[PDB]
């Protein structure tokens, strides 16, 4: 029975990381390619735009981070076993 | 589809060796070696080239032109050798898949498969890369300087990401390379389970695009190596 | 073919067509090839222009401070002042890019990437 | 300078900075002709 | 069929052995016909 | 047997697609730059001679 | 009759953090992707542009702190159980 | 035969809140990149803008909340049961 | 053998819903982009671009629309039930 | 029984209707944003874009229209039944 | 024995007309995004910018031809059944 | 034994060509957005634009084609059958 | 129970694909989508995007082509068994 | 019961794979064609793009091979087998 209720607490924390993870290298990607653009078009502006990308970063990479820590509750320490 | 399943396996040293992948490796290194000495014999600075002088000068500027738009050619000297010599290992074991050299069994059998579609040639390219230019960084660095500077890399509270990174260097490269000539060897092998009269198209198509993905495979395999070299020097 | 011509303010500089023109807008590299579509750019203070003349060779200007406009019939260069390469003194180009001046440092960077460097 | 609407292309960068960076060059014509027409009146 | 094997160093041996090669069949003299 | 066949008849249309599609712009590229370098070599000889 | 909705309940909070992830992760990297560009183009705009940053940023991780509470409810609080 | 339509409920529910959660997030992402290079190009435009943006949001926001609601609907009143 | 048919049901009305609000809410934002952005730029076009406004959403919402009313043939009438 | 091809059936007539709806929501909202964006930009070409967008819009949403005229297939027909 | 392949096959065939549906929307929807937005720039262009259209468009429409034809065998012609 | 694994091959399958078509679909739509967008702003560059063109669309391609035999796989030669 | 096993790790392996696919062919469409745009805009760029390309494309490339080797260690050689 | 644990974890490693192959092709797409751009439009720019860039793929590369870590751990290690 626990049977069942872990293989399924796999399956969903293999979700909750596939969408942190797809999730993360999306807004990840978006943000270094505005970062990337704004230090081609600005060479010297590259300074400012690291406030503006972590900050962006740094909302998408907690996601991701809250993702992974749930998922080791559903892995490690599965509710309702 | 039988993946996997190395023939002339064999054990020396008190360890085993995938002998059909050796043959490749000796078969490509010996096709390299004949276009280098064929080079030596025929290389002329006032003549005009043959076609492999003109095959190395190419491949040899570009390679130069790569080192020179990322880390100076006076600081890397030794990543232009080894640059040419990847790209040239990587494209002609690939390119050597193209030679008709498959057969029926009742399951289908290749005289010649590729290298690279074993694990044990992609990593070694790969960790012999990785050694190298960690071995540059530490020379141009120093030997507790360098992981300094791998670890921080260009952003210090970014410190695991990096030292993730910089272990997703080899592997990637390795497993960049492993997948897209491993996934061919099965392809083929997939293709050869329809008939001869139908088995040709997708076995050609397949074989005809494989040739540009090889060489575009040696090409990034180059390339990143080169860029690594570049990253790791400062 | 293109009908390219490069008008300086004073007078109007050249006027023979070509296949394809290549200069460093503001906002990056730019080549135009006969039918591109209307356009208006301003090339950067340190800007070179290759105008592809279909007989001759290509023709290599160094431009201070122009303008660029396609249209439909012409592609315009505007300029405030031009010289083509053969006309371009090399060791007063690069005297002029190490000069301290913004626009005399940009006329003479220019001028060098007209010449060839 | 007025605007002169009239009953009735692309730009880069953006319209805004390229009419900003255009319009001084346009006084500077302007001034150009003037200072050509007062020698040519002057001769 | 991940897993390494020996024939790692078979391979590894062999590529120096192009590395040697090319190192001084190829680039230096391709290097100065350049 | 068979396999084998049909992998040499698909290697047989491989063949004809880069001798008829491949083969002329990289031989031809080749032989272009080829040209190039031995009327460079030319030049200099002339340039020699003036 | 436990252990099959217990699992059920896993996978479908596992598909909300992952959806929920999915559209925080994209969102930040599409808001920031607009502020590091604003930024880079009008640099004395950081301060401006922060207001319409927090309310695009609000009201995407409004719908990741949803999915995070109901994906909570659907594991710590299983209904139907 | 409750247990089997529970977790089928729980999945789909969750199912449900991943697609409005992704939805949600990456309109108001858009949307919100949309206002932001906007704002900046146009400091004084931000009201005028409010006025489409709002828009946006509510016709995105919107489907969320009709998933919440029909989730709800899976979850705490199951119509199969 | 109801109960199965049921679960089936519910699953494939959540996927019905998810992959509706996903299109809805990423549609909604792509049209909502467009306009604000028109709107910044040539605001005395405003109306103008309403007309192409509503009926790319017209488009979207229906999509969401017909969808919805889709899992409702799932849920309560359950073909095959 | 067939019980589990109908459960079967149904999940993959919502996977059917799923994905059609993501599909035409965001290819018609990209299409819609084409139109609005070239409105914005010349307020009279409105007539004239209207020729392609209607044809993309035709594309993209033939494509929904073959998925519900399968997914019908699916939970009416049921083939495999 | 047959009852689980063909619930499988039905699942199977409903993925791949989501996935088949979903690309096919939104590369249709690109592409005409850029169909219509060249001719909004230049009306003139039309003529040419459907040969690089129907080119894109015969790519986008191939894979979705391709996976209409796989499901046909999925439900139809259910191998291994 | 054999039902439960030509089930699973046959879902498996249809994921491989649900994603090979999703990909190869967006990806064709945005190199040919790029192709035709090129060929707006510079006919006399069609030519020269088929060259990165389909360089391009050899990448995506060649993956579809890599998931369309992996597929043919695990329909026809499940592998662990 | 290697039934079992098999058909998950089937399963497993056409995810890997899927999101592989995906990932590939999307990140690839947009990589050639910049290098057509840039070859458009300067048509003798050519020599010098392939360099900034080719490592994108690699990049991209190894998220799919790790994948297929994971897909392989799933299906042919599964790591559990 | 360790069959149904074996099936589960290979499900969930491949849902983690497929995500982080989804995000990992996307964003490291995404991120190079803005290196791509740039450098079309500012040869010189190369070296000053890859510094930028090399952290945001740093950070999308990051996201991939955490999350292969985790599949192994999910097929190799199995938590809760
Ligand atoms: C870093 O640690 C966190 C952060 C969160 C957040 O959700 C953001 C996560 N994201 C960036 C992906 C966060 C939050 C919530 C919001 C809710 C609404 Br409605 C609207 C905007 C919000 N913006 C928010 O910040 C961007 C939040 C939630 C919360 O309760 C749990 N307490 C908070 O206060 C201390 C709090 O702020 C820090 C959750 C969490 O849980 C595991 N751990
Ligand atoms: C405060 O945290 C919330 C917010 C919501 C919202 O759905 C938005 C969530 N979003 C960010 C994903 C929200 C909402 C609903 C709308 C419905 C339509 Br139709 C059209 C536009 C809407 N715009 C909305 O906000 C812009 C909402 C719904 C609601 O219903 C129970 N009561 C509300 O008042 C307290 C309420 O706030 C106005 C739901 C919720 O549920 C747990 N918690
Ligand atoms: C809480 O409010 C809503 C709104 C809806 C909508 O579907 C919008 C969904 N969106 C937000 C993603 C909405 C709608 C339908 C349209 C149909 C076509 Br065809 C074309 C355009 C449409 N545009 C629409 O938006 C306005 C709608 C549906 C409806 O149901 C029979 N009755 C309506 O009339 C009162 C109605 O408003 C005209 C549904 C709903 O369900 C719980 N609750
Ligand atoms: C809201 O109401 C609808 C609308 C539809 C549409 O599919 C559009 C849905 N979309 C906007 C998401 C619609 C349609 C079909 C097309 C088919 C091809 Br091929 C090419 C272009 C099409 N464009 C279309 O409209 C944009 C349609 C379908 C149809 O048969 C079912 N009969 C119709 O005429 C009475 C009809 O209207 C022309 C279906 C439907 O079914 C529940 N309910
Ligand atoms: C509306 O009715 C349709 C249309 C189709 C299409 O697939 C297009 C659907 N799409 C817009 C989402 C269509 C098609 C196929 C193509 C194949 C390749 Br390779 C390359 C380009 C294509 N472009 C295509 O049209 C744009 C098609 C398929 C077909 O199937 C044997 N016979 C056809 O007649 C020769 C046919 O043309 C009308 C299918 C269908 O089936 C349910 N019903
Ligand atoms: C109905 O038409 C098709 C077309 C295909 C394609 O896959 C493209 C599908 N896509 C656009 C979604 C196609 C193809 C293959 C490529 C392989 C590599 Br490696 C690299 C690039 C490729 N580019 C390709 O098209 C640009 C293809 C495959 C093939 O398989 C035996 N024979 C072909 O004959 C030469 C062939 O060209 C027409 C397959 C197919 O089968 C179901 N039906
Ligand atoms: C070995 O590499 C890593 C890195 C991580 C990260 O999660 C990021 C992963 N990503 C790039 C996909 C990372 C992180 C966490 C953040 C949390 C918030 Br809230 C907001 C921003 C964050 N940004 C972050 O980096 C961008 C992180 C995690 C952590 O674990 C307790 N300890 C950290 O500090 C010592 C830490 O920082 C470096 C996890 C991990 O686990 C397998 N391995």
């Amino acid at each position: 029975p626990n049977a069942i209720i872990t293989a399924g607490a796999l399956i969903g924390g293999g979700l909750i990381m596939g969408g942190g993870a797809i999730g993360a290298g999306i807004g990840d990607g978006i943000a270094g390619n505005a970062l990337i653009s704004g230090i081609a078009r600005q060479p010297e502006a590259q300074g400012r735009l690291f406030t503006p990308f972590f900050i962006t970063v740094g909302l998408v990479e907690a996601a991701y981070f809250i993702n992974l820590a749930f998922m080791a509750l559903f892995v490690f320490a599965t509710p309702g076993l | 589809i039988h993946v996997g399943h190395h023939t002339l396996v064999f054990e020396l040293f008190g360890m085993t060796f995938n002998g059909d992948t050796i043959l490749a490796t000796a078969v490509t290194a010996v096709i390299v070696i004949a276009l280098a000495f064929y080079l030596r014999a025929k290389v002329t600075s006032t003549g005009v080239p043959s076609g492999v002088q003109l095959f190395w000068e190419a491949l040899t500027i570009q390679m130069r032109q790569q080192i020179e738009g990322s880390i100076g050619m006076k600081i890397a000297p030794f990543v232009l050798p080894l640059s040419v010599t990847i790209f040239v290992f990587i494209l002609i074991s690939n390119w050597l898949a193209v030679l008709p050299l498959q057969y029926g069994g009742g399951a289908a059998a290749e005289l010649y498969k590729a290298p690279a579609s074993d694990i044990n040639f992609v990593l070694a390219l790969a960790l012999f890369v990785f050694v190298c230019y960690h071995a540059a960084g530490i020379w141009r660095r120093g030997i507790v300087g360098h992981p300094i500077k791998v670890v921080k890399g260009h952003v210090a509270f970014l410190a695991p990401i990096n030292i993730v990174e910089e272990l997703a260097k080899p592997i990637s490269l390795a497993l960049r390379l492993f997948g897209n000539i491993f996934a061919g060897g099965i392809l083929v092998a997939l293709i050869a389970m329809f008939p001869w009269y139908i088995q040709w198209f997708p076995n050609a198509v397949w074989k005809t695009f494989d040739l540009f993905v090889g060489l575009i495979q040696a090409f990034i395999f180059s390339l990143l190596t080169i860029l690594y070299f570049s990253q790791s020097m400062e | 073919d293109l009908n390219v011509e490069i008008v300086a303010v004073e007078r109007e500089l050249w006027s023979g067509p070509a296949t394809f023109v290549f200069t460093r807008t503001t906002a990056g590299e730019i080549g135009i090839l006969p039918r591109h579509i209307p356009l208006v750019a301003q090339l950067v203070d340190d800007a070179m222009v290759r105008v592809e003349r279909e007989g001759e060779d290509d023709l290599r200007i160094a431009v201070d401070g122009g303008f660029l406009s396609v249209t439909e019939e012409t592609v315009r260069i505007l300029v405030e002042n031009a010289q083509f390469e053969s006309e371009i003194d090399a060791d007063a180009a690069k005297e002029d890019a190490a000069s301290d001046d913004e626009r005399t440092a940009a006329w003479g960077r220019a001028r060098l990437r007209a010449l060839g460097q | 300078m007025e605007v002169e609407y009239v009953g009735e292309y692309s730009f880069e960068p953006d319209p805004e900075t390229l009419f900003d960076a255009l319009l001084p060059r346009y006084i500077a014509t302007r001034v150009y002709a003037a200072l050509l027409e007062a020698a040519a009146s002057e001769s | 069929f991940l897993i390494p094997n020996g024939t790692f160093f078979a391979v590894l041996i062999i590529f120096l052995i192009v590395l040697g090669v090319i190192s001084k069949w190829v680039v230096p003299p391709i290097s100065k016909v350049l | 047997m068979s396999i084998f066949i049909g992998q040499l008849i698909g290697f047989a249309v491989i063949a004809f697609i880069i001798v008829k599609w491949v083969v002329p712009p990289v031989r031809t590229l080749m032989r272009n730059q080829q040209e190039a370098v031995r009327a460079a070599l030319a030049e200099s000889a002339e340039a020699a001679k003036k």
